[PDB]
């Protein structure tokens, strides 16, 4: 249920699920992204 | 922004949402292709509760594209702001 | 007023930020004292290489 | 219609292949077999009906925009100010209110504008501008909130702390400040958390101004982290390096928290030993605040589960007598008149000659 | 019940009608417990040492009395403020005497953080400690408003008689005890 | 930004009231600084482009 992004510059995850202004645990850098999916996607080795 | 909406009879989410996440944004590593959405935004038709209305963003376009990486930060005035990069 | 007033009741300061920005992101200028009212005098930076 | 080609689908819903539009229903898997075209605007080139106004509540309104352009917040700031302005200036006492009393009232709408953001501002910080005076400008505060009623957050603590510790000048080297004075930002503010989260458990913040809190706190923990080279300053000596005007209770916050520090002192021994008081403590206030949790719960007399007394200072005074029952009685009101305590009150008519000889 | 105790009385406000028109200013010249200034007020002050009270007499007939701590002593007081016009000669008559306010206050003998009940009634709570260092509740049943302190201290005022001073005390009672 | 902006200043240094004569309001300089961002509670932090 709580969601996980990681911080820019230094990629602690940052746990936020609140309506909260968006912020880092320690760093003050207001940048953050989403982590990669689980589930699998095919390729064709063309 | 609200999640995706899943079929009873299947418990999972419905085709046009397929690619979204619990948070109601795509997933960085997956597959979209044509008039999926990506961002499940609403807003406020009342301008006694507030009701909403849909009004997603949508990808449209010739051929399919994988997600690179998904942002999310924010100003000083609340305004949110989501930005993402699509690859072919 | 029956007392000075005081100038730091009305020394503001978003006359010339609005000017600045505006007159560079849009990229016509007005200098009216001069009159002279050219445009594009600014083009977004090409990154194609 | 609304209807499937011939039965009872209900819904209206869109599709299209290649820049159409059709109508999407549902009871089979079916457009209704009919859709229709769009029409749209475009390639071409928040009313206005905007009312005329009394001219002295627009030049009210000019002046709620000329004060948040002040502190130029984000502009949003202004429009709903505006709107809570409008909202107020629909009652009888605030349109014959004098205009003193307007020039306040367009201050307490920004405030609590600001505090719905949670954004930290204090109350002479607006007062500033507006040639107000406290009783003035808080009393007629008071009258605003109770007649709106509208809910509103207090000052959170930690909230004010951050633009108040980051207005100090003690950054950076000036030819007011050599390196001695100069210190690291971080450090102090950490520090000033860990003090002000005991002002507070402590009872010393409830009931009292905020910011002379922070002050002693700023003050002392600037000293602590360089006590041989700091020990020698004062409160308006270390101010006016920063520019800063003073409480006159910082006196009584340093007075209090020192009393408490060296009752934290006296748990530990190897503190115990070095018979601190109040030259000495400054120099440990590093040691201590490691173990604060410890020494609070050794020092406090109050062990219940809900040899110092853990209380607010308005009793750390102890009563004289803790408080017996009142005595709540009832007398006869109906007796008779002692005359001569009347006539007693009454001036003769010498005395009526001498006051009309004295007037 | 309560902790034992039940709030003492601090001050009563009271009114009366004395039935007839009076000169302030001869009233000002020969009452030798009585203070007065035509140029800029109309009604004359005037104080009895007991009940320690004091007196507010207009020309129009109409008088305003406090300092009392119970109505009895209020409505002796008022009495003795009708005999004293008397005596300066004017038809004073004690009618239609009636209580207005009177004030309540009481200790719990242990203290009380203001913040978690302005946190949790908002509705009826005030906390400005910049502004008055006390928390003020506004109290609907019966409607008084109580003043309140982090030493456990409270104050009653609002009510026309006592049993709504020890309403509101004890209907506050459970609200204080959690 | 940096002899520029002095002069120009310089220019005009004073400005001059409708009565009250002695009565005036003067820059005698003028500075640029370093980049920062705004943020919600009037504090301040420098920013990388
Ligand atoms: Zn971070
Ligand atoms: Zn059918």
């Amino acid at each position: 249920q709580p969601m996980i992004y990681i911080c820019g510059e230094c990629h602690t995850e940052n746990e936020i699920k609140s309506r909260d202004p968006i912020r880092c645990r320690e760093c003050g850098y207001r940048i953050m992204y989403k982590k990669r999916t689980k589930r699998l996607v095919v390729f064709d080795a063309r | 922004v609200m999640g995706p909406m899943l079929d009873a009879a299947t418990r999972k989410p419905i085709w046009r949402h397929e690619i979204l996440d619990a948070d109601g944004i795509c997933s960085p590593g997956e597959k979209v292709e044509n008039k999926q959405v990506l961002v499940n935004k609403s807003m406020p038709t009342v301008t006694q509760q507030p009701q909403y209305k849909d009004v997603p963003i949508t990808y449209k376009g010739a051929t399919d594209s994988y997600i690179e990486k998904v942002m999310i930060s924010s100003n000083a005035e609340d305004a949110f702001l989501i930005k993402m990069l699509l690859r072919q | 007023r029956a007392a000075q007033f005081d100038v730091v009741k009305h020394m503001r300061q978003d006359q010339i930020t609005n000017g600045m920005v505006n007159a560079i992101s849009t990229g016509n200028w007005s200098l009216k004292r001069f009159k002279m009212d050219r445009q594009g005098v600014t083009q977004v930076l090409s990154r194609l290489s | 219609r609304g209807r499937c080609p011939d039965c009872g689908s209900t819904e209206l819903v869109e599709d299209s292949h290649y820049s159409q539009s059709q109508l999407v229903c549902s009871d089979c898997g079916c457009v209704v077999t009919e859709g229709v075209l769009t029409t749209t605007f475009s390639d071409e080139g928040s009313t206005g009906e905007n009312e005329q106004v009394s001219r002295s509540q627009q030049r009210g309104l000019r002046r709620v925009r000329d004060l948040c352009r002040v502190l130029q917040l984000p502009p949003t700031f202004e429009d709903t100010a505006v709107a809570y302005y409008q909202q107020a200036y629909r009652h009888s006492g605030i349109r014959a209110a004098r205009l003193q009393k307007k020039e306040v009232l367009v201050g307490c709408c920004v405030l609590i504008t600001c505090r719905q953001h949670n954004w930290p501002l204090t109350m002479g910080a607006i007062c500033t501008l507006l040639y107000a005076d406290l009783d003035v400008f808080s009393s007629t505060y008071m009258q605003i909130v109770k007649l709106l009623g509208l809910d509103v957050p207090s000052l959170c603590l930690a909230e004010l702390v951050k633009t108040y510790c980051s207005s100090f000048k003690l950054f950076q080297a000036s030819p007011s400040v050599p390196a001695k004075y100069v210190e690291d930002k971080e450090k102090m503010l950490s520090r000033t958390m860990q003090l002000v989260e005991l002002a507070n458990e402590t009872w010393l913040v409830t009931g009292r101004h905020p910011l002379p809190v922070i002050t002693a706190a700023t003050f002392l923990a600037w000293q602590s982290l360089q006590p041989a080279d700091r020990l020698s300053c004062s409160l308006a000596r270390f101010c006016k390096l920063a520019n800063v005007d003073l409480p006159y209770p910082a006196s009584s916050r340093l007075q209090e928290l020192l009393a408490v520090l060296l009752r934290m002192a006296e748990q530990l021994a190897w503190l115990r030993v070095l018979r601190l008081d109040k030259r000495s403590v400054v120099k440990h206030i590093g040691d201590l605040l490691q173990h604060r949790q410890s020494l609070v719960r050794s020092a406090f007399r109050d062990g219940t589960a809900e040899p110092a007394l853990l209380l607010p200072p308005c009793m750390l005074k102890s009563p004289k007598r803790i408080c017996p029952v009142p005595p709540v009685s009832t007398v006869t009101g109906d007796e008779n008149i002692s005359d001569s305590e009347i006539e007693q009150y009454l001036r003769t008519p010498q005395e009526v000659r001498d006051f009309q000889r004295a007037q | 019940g309560p902790s034992g105790i039940v709030p003492q009385l601090q001050n009563i406000v009271s009114t009366v009608n004395l039935g007839c028109k009076l000169d302030l200013k001869t009233i000002a010249l020969r009452a030798r417990n009585a203070e007065y200034n035509p140029k800029r007020f109309a009604a004359v002050i005037m104080r009895i040492r007991e009940p320690r009270t004091t007196a507010l007499i207009f020309s129009s007939g109409k008088m305003v009395c406090t300092g009392a701590k119970s109505e009895e002593q209020s409505r002796l007081a008022a009495r003795k403020y009708a005999r004293v016009v008397q005596k300066l000669g004017f038809p004073a008559k004690f009618l239609d005497f009636k209580i207005q306010n009177m004030v309540g206050s009481c200790d719990v003998k242990f203290p009380i953080r203001l913040e978690g009940l302005v946190l949790t009634h908002q509705q009826f709570s005030s906390y400005e400690p910049e502004l008055f260092p006390g928390l003020i509740y506004r109290m609907i049943k019966p409607r008084i408003v109580l003043l309140i302190f982090v030493s456990g201290k409270v104050v009653l005022t609002g009510a026309k008689v006592r049993a709504e001073i020890y309403e509101a005390f004890e209907n506050i009672y459970p609200i204080l005890k959690g | 930004i940096n002899v520029e902006i002095k002069k120009i200043m310089k220019a005009n240094e004073k400005v001059t009231s409708d009565a009250d004569p002695m009565w005036y309001l003067k820059y005698l300089n003028i500075y640029v600084g370093l980049p920062d961002v705004e943020e919600s509670f009037n504090v301040t932090r420098p920013v990388s482009p």
